[PDB]
């Protein structure tokens, strides 16, 4: 059974060092042989081949909770880490596995109804723009760096404010857009689906339109095979253009003759579509693939509202605005100097605004920075001792893990681990719940964060607690097998 | 590989590989450093000089070495002046901050330490840096030209070298509207002097065998528009094929008149044995022409293209002003001057030695790329080591009043600083370290203004010496490096994926 | 495999200051030190640790030959001036891998050290002076600190700066020369450590000599003997011939040290003499000394005015005891020091205490020119050298300033040893002196020590650690010498 | 190295520790002992586990050395000290991995010692001194679980009666106790119930012809480290001794009867062959002083010493005896039996009974053992 823990403590520290917001971003090479360079751990663990059964469970916990809750997974794999490591050295010490099982599942049921008692819930609303956001720094503090998150937050809130309808979202709502060039303060909040195009024949006032998606990307003798070759160019260009048809969609180039056609029936013609564009645009208004240029028809075509050019970010790109809602699709537009750091901004906006969705349907907020897990960790480690026999030991190793979050976020920020835990600890008892990690001191100082307002979703913690629980009890269950 | 793991010894490993990058690159620092031959493979040795070329056609595989080779060609890309200086004061700061590593400095202590050093020294740069453009730089240029020589002071071309500062600066203030280096472009010719040496408002190509067919153009023609043809012009069914032959050399005379085309360019092969059957024709052709002569006509002649045979435009003979073809050195070159839009500058490179062209090439590039950079910004701060020496006194002071773990990181910082004098003056020649101790000295004590100095190899005072580099440009390459810098320290692991 | 014999001897240096590197300072690690023969050793000076190390480099011979000879010169300083040499060559060894020619870094460190005595004679402290007590009290309760006495130490330090500084004995040529030896131990038992007071005078706690001595004696002559006033079958029978011979000379108070006399009752009382058994050879040594008197076996024949006077014995109950006040001697030595509470064996630690206060106050006085501890002189010599270098000009700058960033070694082995963070100590006490500098007004902040106990920079002068002038200047004029000396030996291939 | 040095320490303490961790308790282990030469030992002390096994490393050496130490001084417990220095050191591994330093941890083991001395001093229970029924509960507690328990109802009342025969009152009340002073006499022969006390020294040699005035009502030892000889042409250190008129005066030479005759004029009975040790206790019981320079011979080179002298041959050997003596901290100690394989053993146990009588004088407690006192002190290391 070592043989799965150490496997699970090699792929908890391979991770460890991201965690927070001073995480050591790594350098991420795939099978196509790209270069990233990436703080944000669920990428980490996308990119590692794990291979031992033992730790694919504890990848297959962080997936389910990021599924769920969208953050903190890091945070589930290194609670499982050293839930591990100290049900290791329970074991080395003599208990059997059932009774370090017992205690796990006994602290847990401790810590799920110890959690709800130290919370600082929302203050009024989904709305008021400004308060809002500033729940949602933490999120983008946290996955990218500390410096533009005063900027990231606003930009990532007005997007989603847009439509608290009935109180329902939907992630895939709040698209995202790339357009490189001028750094990200020049990013802002546009409304609609967003690319680039070629062609400039458009027309601004466009009532409910047609759009046509092509899924597959485009000496007499000689004259006269030319001939043909035009004659049934436009026969095929006719028979697209029918129906009232206004915009083209294709994912080749632009050809001078197609584009003349094109323009000759007042229709502009947009190329560049990307192989990951015409599933949202089928998705968002309706619409369906055709193959080739000789099957049009009106029934196989969906309808957009308003189509123009915008020159916003000093580039011209169209818009696919106000669908069957008029204010569902919400993109944002992103500037950066290269494609590179734009992955993290749209991981970081990812991960605020699952945040705000996990916010929707909980209003309740819980001191982070360490301050709830040393706090759980006090609870847990003070009921041990009111619960004698065997399950003493894990209980108390249950409170030791918790211990951890607060060790890592240090250790990974040039503090000392164990000063900062110590000063923590011993402050927690006076100068209670609402105290945690201080990061922009090198000092070992420590921090209140009801007046930082650095907080964190109750219900994240709360799932990610049972989840990382569930998966050390599922990991600790397991013999052998032939490898 | 060699302990590429969790945290101290990968970061090791890259700062490493940042060295040996920089070691590619180390001596071409300098006006005048080192130069270095590269094999493209079938046998293509690449000859040059400057420290940006020779960073885009390396092999790098190692990922601190792509994404250091990244940033320098960003920089590059964003302002052509300053790329191996970028690349060679980030690795000094890797190897100046490696000693410190290994002894548990935790590296996002090293990133706040050298971003708000960085942030010191742009702000202190700004209050040094001076305004010079209004003194006598757009008229009464005699500044500009003074600043411009030195790209040729004390050389060969000393007695010469106001003729051409001065001309070519007369072309650069006619043509002010954001100039290139690929649209200014120079040609060498065999034979001639140097004091001759000229400049046309076009282009300078020579015709050959398979360039020009005609001679004895209408030089003197006012309507010269350049005409792109794509089809060949030189010369049972055994007969068919005969006939269809001649038919097809009878139609390609049909472009003579009904096109209307005075000069016709084709990137098929033109034969100047036909030169008489071309006579008939009498007009001039192109063939196997380069793109730059290409673009060069286009931005400013404007000439027409045509895929058909008969192929016919209003653009074939549209409005350009003049049409040149004089012999150079004994041979004729082709001028397509006077154009609508003749942003073009051509340099005829007269001389009688062969082997000038990198001594040209190196030469009046830089002083024409010193011209613009003065030109685009007003205000500069002393080069030659100067300002690096100035920041690096500055930081070391400041470092001793600050209390904890940046200390030494930011007195490490200035330490780095210094290495661009060190290495230009080790480029140069001379004994690198009295050198630098004469310049600490003088420059802690006396003056904010004194680099090195390439020609008498002792330190001087490189204002009065009209040695510029604009503030905005010196900001911007520390800037990058800083930042490539941090880069490389945040980075503690790498992921393979090799196969499956 | 090796390049240069260079760096063979920079290497073999090193090596020997990594062994004693870590010893440096009162709360040094101990090391062990095993022979050949099995036998082990326990220590934590450093000195004790070269004097018999086995070393085996001829460049590690030479830098145990200069530690101690500069040991024979002024004692401690030696691991002190091992690290700094070491770190000296380590720095000009990566100098001369720059190209720099090694006669140039010998030169830059000859100036530099030329320079740094000269800092140091100017900024030293003298505050040594009859109006400086402050210090010397602050001094001592810090010395006798970190203890279950602290609250206590007040009162002992307030009563051992009067003791030490009233018993100054002057000296031949005319310096104060407080002999250690002149303050004695005195247990005692019963009430605890928390009432001691001062007592000018021995008294040994024993037998009463006598019953007639009375309080104050206008003249006294110390007759001290070793012999038993007993009978027998000048004097056959020597109980009252040569008692009454010295007697007439002028001896009053007989020191008897043997046993006692059956019928000296009447001669205490028509004489005034005393009759003590088993006196610390030590204690009537000083006591002797102390009235200009030396130790007399018999009197077979000096008694005319050599005898040692005594000028008041006092007769009461001290220490539960009638205890006889041999004090107000003619020289001054004669002192004594309570030590309350039950016995010796509990107060071990708290009298040991006493022991090293007693012995840092007399450094402190002794060599009237002090310069602060903890550090602080590396500091400020660093501070001062930095400028120094660039204001040279020539081509040793980089000796001078590598010289000037080497002596920072000892402030961050104190740092290390203290288990602090070595780094943010060293950086806040070059911190603290460089507005010794820049500002003209901040003079008085040049002497923060470190404080080892909190591990924070301290102002040290007010603390009370001190050092004479005379072991920094010539420790550093050793190192030099040193690193020089291993310096020039490099011009070999093997 | 740096912290390499004081893991490999703590390891060696370590591997030390577990070799004999076994050996302790009612309920000990045996171990195996296999010298090169093919024998096999039987063994359950650790004391000869550790004297018997080489080692190579200096700490092992060291923490040998201390158990030793410890043993020759307070008597038991070796085993234990052994095993907590070994589990101390093992559990400071955690620690010394953490990169902090050695220092910090030795003040927390510093205080926590202090601690734990005070709770010791807490939680021991009282027991009388002089009281026959609570020192015989400490004989069935301690004594017992030896080689005694067919034997013990001799060697408690032995103990008993020996606790007050080595006191010295020099600084407070008969705090002060040493260990080699009381004279023990081990013989063999006869029943063990033949073994009893006496106060007084017992002196296996005797005058090879007791002819002459040897017992005297008030013997006035005084020692000499001289030779006699025939005479003077030496009778002249003899003539010096009349002066202050012994009678016994002890020497280490041998005594002829001429000399014999020659010393009885003086009425001083010599002695010869003795030991050392048994003229360290001789001055001891008795208060005499041994001086020979004639400037310093005085009327205190004659101190009295016991009030009567007797011989006594059991068994057609030379016994002496010296009872009522001056000072009784030097007193016979009888030993009867058959074999001394188990009466040492019993002897010594008996012994480590009386420094449990001194501590007693010292602090009459008793701490509960069988892990009672281990756990206690934890508890209250834990709470605190
Ligand atoms: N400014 C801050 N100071 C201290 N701790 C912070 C700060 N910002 C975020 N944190 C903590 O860092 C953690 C980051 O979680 P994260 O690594 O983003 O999880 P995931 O990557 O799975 O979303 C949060 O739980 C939060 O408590
Ligand atoms: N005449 C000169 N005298 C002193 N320094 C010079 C001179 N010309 C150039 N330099 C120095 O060369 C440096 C730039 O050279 P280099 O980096 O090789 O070219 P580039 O900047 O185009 O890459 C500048 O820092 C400048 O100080
Ligand atoms: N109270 C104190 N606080 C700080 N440092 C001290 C103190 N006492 C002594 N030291 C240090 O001890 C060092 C000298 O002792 P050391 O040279 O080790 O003695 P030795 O030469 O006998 O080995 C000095 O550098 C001084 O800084
Ligand atoms: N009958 C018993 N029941 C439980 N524990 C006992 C008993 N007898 C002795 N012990 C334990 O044995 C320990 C001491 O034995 P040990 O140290 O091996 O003997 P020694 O001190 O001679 O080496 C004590 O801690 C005591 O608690």
């Amino acid at each position: 059974v070592y043989r799965n823990i150490q496997a699970c403590k090699e792929l908890a520290q391979t991770t460890r060092t991201a965690y927070g917001p001073n995480g050591m971003n790594k350098m991420v090479i795939n099978h196509l042989e790209k270069l990233f360079v990436t703080n944000d751990a669920a990428t980490i663990l996308r990119e590692l081949e794990v291979q031992h059964p033992a730790a694919k469970m504890i990848v297959m916990a962080s997936h389910m909770q990021e599924q769920e809750v969208g953050d903190g997974t890091n945070f589930v794999l290194v609670f499982a880490g050293a839930l591990l490591e100290l049900a290791e050295e329970l074991l080395r010490i003599g208990l059997s596995v059932s009774e370090v099982i017992e205690g796990y599942e006994i602290a847990c049921r401790k810590a799920h109804e110890i959690l709800p008692n130290l919370v600082c819930c929302s203050a009024k609303n989904l709305r008021d723009i400004d308060e809002v956001s500033s729940l949602l720094r933490t999120s983008i503090m946290s996955k990218q760096y500390g410096n533009e998150v005063f900027l990231a937050k606003l930009i990532a809130q007005a997007c989603v404010s847009i439509f608290p309808d009935s109180g329902h979202f939907n992630v895939d709502n709040i698209r995202v857009c790339k357009i490189l060039g001028s750094g990200i303060s020049s990013s802002s909040v546009l409304h609609g689906m967003v690319f680039k195009k070629e062609t400039e024949g458009d027309v601004t006032s466009v009532k409910d339109a047609k759009i046509a998606v092509y899924s597959c990307p485009f000496a007499e003798e000689l004259m006269n095979f030319s001939k043909g070759e035009e004659n049934l160019m436009d026969a095929q260009v006719k028979a697209i253009a029918d129906t009232g048809a206004n915009v083209v969609v294709t994912g080749g180039k632009v050809a001078d003759m197609a584009l003349h056609y094109a323009n000759k029936y007042n229709i502009m013609l947009v190329r560049l579509n990307s192989k990951w564009d015409l599933r949202r645009l089928c998705k968002t208004v309706g619409a369906t693939a055709l193959p080739r240029l000789t099957p049009p028809v009106l029934e196989e075509m969906g309808h957009c509202d308003s189509v123009y050019l915008s020159e916003v970010g000093d580039t011209q790109v169209v818009v696919f605005k106000h669908e069957k809602e008029d204010g569902a699709i919400s993109t944002i537009v992103l500037r950066g100097s290269t494609d590179n750091l734009m992955d993290d901004i749209e991981r970081a906006v990812d991960d605020g605004v699952n945040t705000f969705k996990v916010l929707t349907r909980d209003k309740r907020l819980v001191p982070g920075g360490g301050a709830t897990e040393i706090e759980l960790a006090k609870q847990i480690t003070s009921y041990g001792e009111t619960c004698p026999g065997l399950e003493q030991y894990a209980i108390k190793k249950f409170a030791e893990a918790f211990e951890a979050i607060p060790r890592a976020l240090a250790e990974n920020s040039g503090v000392k681990a164990n000063e900062v835990i110590s000063k923590l600890y011993a402050v927690h008892q006076e100068g209670n719940k609402n105290v945690g990690l201080d990061i922009e001191a090198e000092v070992p100082a420590v921090k209140d964060m009801l007046e930082a307002g650095i907080l964190d979703t109750y219900l994240g913690k709360y799932w990610a607690i049972k989840l990382a629980t569930n998966a050390a009890v599922t990991v600790l269950r397991v013999d052998q097998i032939i490898m | 590989g060699t302990d590429s793991s969790q945290g101290i010894p990968q970061l090791v490993s890259n700062i490493s590989a940042c060295q040996v990058i920089a070691e590619a690159v180390r001596t071409t620092l300098g006006p005048r450093g080192m130069d270095k031959l590269i094999v493209d493979g079938r046998g293509k040795a690449t000859i040059s000089n400057d420290g940006a070329t020779i960073l885009k056609l390396l092999d790098v595989v190692h990922p601190a070495a792509k994404t250091l080779v990244d940033i320098a060609k960003s920089q590059d890309a964003e302002v052509g002046d300053g790329t191996t200086s970028v690349t060679l004061l980030a690795a000094e700061f890797l190897k100046q901050v490696k000693p410190y590593v290994e002894e548990g400095l935790h590296p996002q202590i090293i990133i706040r330490a050298f971003r708000t050093a960085t942030q010191l020294a742009v702000n202190k740069i700004k209050e040094i840096a001076v305004t010079v453009k209004k003194a006598d730089k757009v008229e009464q240029r005699k500044l500009l030209e003074k600043c411009a020589m030195t790209a040729l002071s004390s050389k060969l071309i000393s007695q010469q070298k106001a003729f051409f500062a001065k001309m070519v600066v007369d072309a650069v203030m006619m043509l002010d509207d954001l100039l290139q280096l690929k649209m200014i472009g120079i040609k060498k010719v065999q034979g001639g002097a140097l004091e001759d040496s000229q400049l046309v408002a076009g282009v300078a190509f020579k015709k050959t065998f398979s360039y020009a067919g005609f001679e004895m153009q209408p030089k003197k023609y006012h309507n010269p528009k350049i005409a792109l043809l794509n089809v060949e012009l030189e010369l049972e069914d055994y007969q068919a094929i005969v006939d269809a032959e001649w038919n097809i050399l009878y139609d390609k005379l049909e472009k003579i008149h009904h096109s209307g085309a005075k000069v016709v360019l084709s990137k098929l092969p033109i034969g100047d044995v036909a030169t008489q059957y071309f006579a008939d024709r009498d007009m001039f052709c192109a063939g196997r022409v380069p793109e730059e002569d290409l673009k060069r006509t286009m931005m400013a002649c404007g000439g027409s293209i045509q895929t058909s045979v008969n192929a016919l435009s209003a653009d074939v003979l549209g409005r350009c002003q003049v049409f040149e073809e004089t012999q150079i050195g004994g041979e004729r070159y082709n001028f397509f001057t006077g154009c609508p839009k003749a942003k073009t500058c051509t340099f005829i490179l007269r001389g009688g030695a062969e082997q000038f062209m990198e001594e040209t090439e190196r030469s009046l590039h830089d002083a024409i790329m010193i011209v613009r950079r003065a030109i685009k910004n007003d205000s500069v701060v002393a080069g030659g080591g100067a300002i690096e020496m100035e920041l690096s006194k500055y930081l070391r002071d400041y470092s001793r009043t600050i209390p904890g773990k940046q200390q030494l990181l930011i007195g490490a910082y200035a330490k780095a600083l210094e290495i661009i004098p060190r290495q230009l003056c080790d480029n140069a020649g001379f004994d690198a370290t009295n050198i630098l101790n004469k310049l600490r000295a003088r420059h802690a004590q006396g003056g904010t203004w004194y680099g090195v100095d390439i020609n008498n190899e002792d330190i001087a005072d490189n204002f009065e010496a009209f040695v510029w580099e604009p503030a905005m440009v010196r900001i911007n390459a520390l800037t990058a490096a800083s930042e490539a810098a941090c880069l490389i320290v945040s980075v503690d692991e790498t992921i393979k994926n090799p196969r499956s | 495999t090796g390049e240069t014999i260079r760096s063979q001897n920079v290497m073999a240096a090193a090596s020997i200051a990594n062994i004693v590197k870590s010893s440096l300072g009162p709360v040094g690690l101990d090391k062990m030190l095993v022979d050949d023969i099995g036998d082990v050793t326990i220590t934590n000076d450093g000195a004790t640790i070269l004097k018999l190390l086995e070393v085996e480099h001829p460049a590690a011979k030479v830098l145990c030959e200069l530690a101690d000879l500069q040991d024979k010169e002024v004692g401690d300083g030696t691991t002190s001036v091992v690290i700094i040499a070491a770190e000296l060559l380590k720095n000009a060894d990566e100098l001369v891998k720059q190209k720099i020619h090694p006669t140039s870094v010998i030169s830059g460190y000859r100036l530099a050290c030329k320079e740094a005595v000269r800092y140091i004679n100017e900024n030293l402290i003298v505050n040594t002076d009859e109006l400086g007590r402050d210090c010397l009290i602050n001094a001592a309760k810090t010395s006798m600190s970190s203890k279950i006495i602290g609250i206590n130490g007040d009162f002992f330090a307030n009563m051992v700066v009067d003791a030490v500084l009233a018993i100054k004995y002057t000296d031949i040529r005319g310096q104060p020369r407080y002999p250690v030896n002149s303050v004695n131990i005195l247990k005692a038992h019963g009430r605890s450590q928390m009432e001691s007071m001062l007592i000018s005078g021995y008294a040994l706690n024993c037998v009463v000599g006598s019953q007639g001595m009375p309080k104050r004696i206008v003249n006294a002559k110390i007759a001290c003997l070793d012999f038993s006033l007993q009978k027998t079958k000048r004097e056959s029978d020597i109980t009252k011939e040569r008692i009454q011979k010295i007697l007439a000379t002028g001896a009053n108070v007989i020191l008897t040290t043997g046993g006692i006399d059956d019928m000296c009752l009447k001669y205490f009382v028509e004489a005034g003499a005393m009759a003590v058994r088993r006196v610390l050879k030590r204690d009537l040594k000083r006591i002797a000394k102390a009235s200009g008197a030396t130790i007399l076996s018999t009197l077979a024949n000096f008694e005319a005015a050599m005898l040692g006077q005594a000028e008041e014995v006092v007769q009461e109950r001290i220490c539960d005891d009638e205890l006889i006040l041999i004090k107000n001697t003619k020289a001054r030595t004669s002192a004594s020091i309570i030590l309350r509470g039950a016995n010796d064996f509990m107060c071990d630690e708290m009298e040991r205490s006493l022991h090293d206060a007693l012995c840092v106050v007399k450094r402190v006085l002794e060599s009237k020119s002090v310069v602060p501890g903890g550090g602080a002189v590396e500091a400020a010599l660093s501070i001062y050298l930095e400028n120094y270098a660039t204001s040279m000009g020539s081509r040793e700058q980089l000796a001078i300033a590598e010289f000037a960033r080497s002596l920072l070694v000892i402030p961050n082995t104190l740092a290390v040893n203290a288990a602090q963070d070595s780094t943010d100590l060293v950086a806040k006490l070059r911190a603290f002196h460089n507005e010794a500098q820049v500002n003209p007004e901040r003079k008085n902040l040049k002497w923060i020590g470190l404080d080892l106990s909190n591990g924070k920079p301290r102002d040290n002068k007010q603390a009370g650690v001190f050092e004479p002038t005379i072991v920094k200047v010539k420790s550093l004029k050793f190192a030099t010498e040193a690193a020089i000396t291993i310096l020039r030996i490099d011009d070999l291939i093997k | 190295s740096g912290r390499k040095v004081q893991s490999g320490n703590i390891n060696a303490a370590k591997t030390i520790a577990d070799i004999i961790r076994t050996c302790l308790g009612p309920k000990s282990m045996m171990k195996m002992l296999l010298d090169p030469m093919g024998g096999i030992v039987m063994t359950n002390d650790g004391n000869a586990i550790l004297r018997e096994i080489q080692v190579q490393h200096p700490a092992a050496k060291s923490m040998i050395e201390i158990s030793r130490t410890q043993d020759e001084e307070v008597g038991d417990g070796t085993t234990s000290v052994i095993i907590l220095a070994g589990e101390m050191l093992s559990v400071a591994e955690h620690f010394l991995e953490q990169q902090m330093h050695p220092t910090v941890v030795i003040s927390a083991y510093r205080k926590a010692l202090d601690d734990m001395i005070s709770t010791l001093k807490k939680i021991s229970i009282p027991v009388d001194i002089s009281d026959s029924d609570m020192m015989l509960n400490i004989i069935n507690s301690s004594i017992t679980t030896k080689a005694i328990s067919r034997w013990s109802s001799l060697a408690c009342n032995i103990a008993l009666d020996a606790v007050k025969m080595v006191q010295f009152e020099e600084n407070g009340r008969k705090e002060i106790d040493i260990k080699k002073y009381a004279r023990v006499e081990k013989i063999p022969g006869g029943i063990i119930e033949d073994s009893c006390v006496l106060r007084g020294v017992m002196i296996n040699k005797d005058v090879t012809h007791p002819r002459m005035r040897r017992y005297i009502k008030n013997p006035r030892i005084v020692l000499l480290d001289s030779s006699l000889e025939y005479k003077k042409g030496i009778q002249q250190l003899c003539e010096d001794i009349i002066q202050l008129k012994p009678d016994v005066v002890i020497t280490e030479k041998g005594i002829s009867d001429l000399a014999q005759h020659y010393l009885m004029r003086a009425n001083i009975t010599a002695i010869r062959r003795v030991r050392k040790t048994d003229n360290n206790r001789i001055a001891r019981a008795c208060g005499a002083r041994i001086v020979s320079r004639p400037e310093e011979l005085r009327e205190d080179d004659v101190g009295t010493g016991a009030g009567l002298l007797e011989i006594k041959k059991i068994g057609d050997e030379y016994f002496t005896f010296i009872t009522d003596c001056k000072d009784p901290k030097a007193c016979t100690i009888l030993l009867r039996g058959a074999s001394k394989e188990i009466l040492s053993e019993v002897e010594r146990n008996l012994q480590d009974a009386m420094q449990v009588c001194r501590n007693v004088l010292l602090d009459p407690q008793l701490v509960p053992g069988g892990g009672a006192s281990e756990m206690a002190v934890a508890h209250a290391l834990t709470e605190k």
